[PDB]
């Protein structure tokens, strides 16, 4: 029963340095060959290179030549990837896969090469932005009626909103947030009402961004 | 060495898909299948060509001769929508390469306009010596819009920052645009207007100070 298990997400400042883990169980790690694939947001998958798992010889593809790095723990059968001066345009899921046939497998030139188990994935973000708490707005409506709030430039993820304190929920539409050029988030939620915007049927917005400490409640009046 | 995929691929449930991959004497290499779901990790689902890993169903089959290899699903359900990618091993660089992948969409419910809400900046923001303009797009099907911005008719770039779309509770989309100004920039001009466009149709609502 083969498993790879990836260490978690990691979130770091542009120059800087990452080291991603893959732990292999339930075959012979020395056995097998190691690859690494990159996919950015929305993107294609793209192969970093390959590593031996009996002599730590590493094949990096064309660009993946430099700042990629590949290392094993063979005791503990684990593969590292580590890239350094990190950049903005490396923030990407990293997936290692194990490679088949093995290395003794004489149909390997034949027959091979393809991935027959794969990570679950560590997630790299590469950002210059710090923890900053959101500011809270209310989107005024102008037989149904569309209210709203705006949760403007926050980091980092997540932000949570509920209406009423969760005694509203039906003609919420909560949106993903957008990130920003300048690396802070934002999202909107709106809420779609039977025009009855009594002059006291309150509409308060329940926003927490936990990172930061910010708990809002936002009257939303006509 | 290249490998070629088409970008889209939909289908009827029911009816059989077919994925193309191309590469210069790609009947010469051994030619494998990725599918991966959103949010997911790829899963191989065919390799050498046409082998199936234990557990992929009989209606995932491949061929691969000459310069074209192809990957085909038959009685396609709503769980195949994903995006497959091909790979082969290259002995002369001894390098693994992916194909650009295609993106399997099953139409399993007509298509959909968005609902568009457009929303002016709030007095709070205006106080704070800021201005946005919130595009909220919803209940689309495809998933697949492009927003412009327009301000006494000419085009706004600049201050722009729209999201992918995302799958809702019931099976359609929604999107959002966001659109960044300065108080003086918002009263400067008429009205402002959000314009989204889909399968070919431009929903468009309107703003003014
Ligand atoms: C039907 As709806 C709540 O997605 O506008």
């Amino acid at each position: 029963e083969v498993q790879l298990v990836q260490s978690g997400s990691d979130l770091k400042k542009p120059g800087a340095s990452v080291k991603v883990s893959c732990k292999a169980s339930g075959y012979t790690f020395t056995s097998y060959a190691m690859n690494w694939v990159r996919q950015a947001p929305g993107q294609g998958l793209e192969w970093v290179g390959w590593i031996n798992t009996n002599t730590g010889n590493p094949t990096y593809a064309q660009g993946f030549t430099g700042r990629f790095v590949f290392s094993l723990d063979t005791s503990v059968s684990t593969a590292y990837l580590q890239i350094s001066s990190l950049k903005a345009e490396d923030t990407a899921v990293y997936y290692c896969a194990r490679e088949s046939p093995n290395y003794y497998d004489s149909s390997g030139y034949y027959s091979g090469y393809y991935f027959d188990y794969w990570g679950q994935g560590t997630l790299v973000t590469v950002s210059s932005a710090s923890t900053k708490g959101p500011s809270v707005f209310p989107l005024a409506p102008s037989g149904t009626a569309a209210l709203g709030c705006l949760v403007k430039d926050y980091f980092p993820e997540p932000v949570t909103v509920s209406w009423n304190s969760g005694a509203l929920t039906s003609g919420v539409h909560t949106f993903p947030a957008v990130l920003q050029s300048s690396g802070l988030y934002s999202l909107s939620s709106v809420v779609t009402v039977p025009s009855s915007s009594l002059g006291t049927q309150t509409y308060i917005c329940n926003v927490n961004h936990k990172p930061s400490n910010t708990k809002v409640d936002k009257k939303v009046e006509p | 060495y290249e490998l070629t995929q088409p970008p889209s691929v939909s289908v009827a449930p029911g009816q059989t898909a077919t994925i193309t991959c191309g590469g210069k004497n790609i009947g010469s290499k051994s030619v494998h299948w990725y599918q991966q779901k959103p949010g997911q990790a790829p899963v191989l689902v065919v390799y050498d060509d046409s082998d199936r890993p234990s557990g992929i169903p009989e209606r995932f089959s491949g061929s691969n001769s000459g310069n074209t290899a192809t990957l085909t699903i038959s009685r396609v359900e709503a769980g195949d929508e994903a995006d497959y990618y091909c790979q082969v091993w290259d002995s002369s660089s001894d390098h693994r390469v992916f194909g650009g992948g295609t993106k399997l969409t099953v139409l399993g419910q007509p298509k959909a306009a968005p609902s568009v809400t457009l929303f002016p900046p709030s007095s709070e923001e205006l106080q704070a010596n800021k201005a946005t303009l919130v595009c909220l797009i919803s209940d689309f099907y495809p998933g697949a819009v492009t927003v412009a911005w327009k301000a006494d008719s000419s085009p706004v770039k600049a201050g722009v920052e729209t999201t992918t779309p995302s799958k809702q509770s019931n099976n359609k989309y929604a999107a959002s645009s966001y659109l960044s100004l300065t108080p003086e920039q918002w009263k400067s001009h008429r009205s402002y207007s959000c314009q989204v466009t889909h399968e070919g149709s431009t929903v468009e609502k309107t703003v003014a100070p």
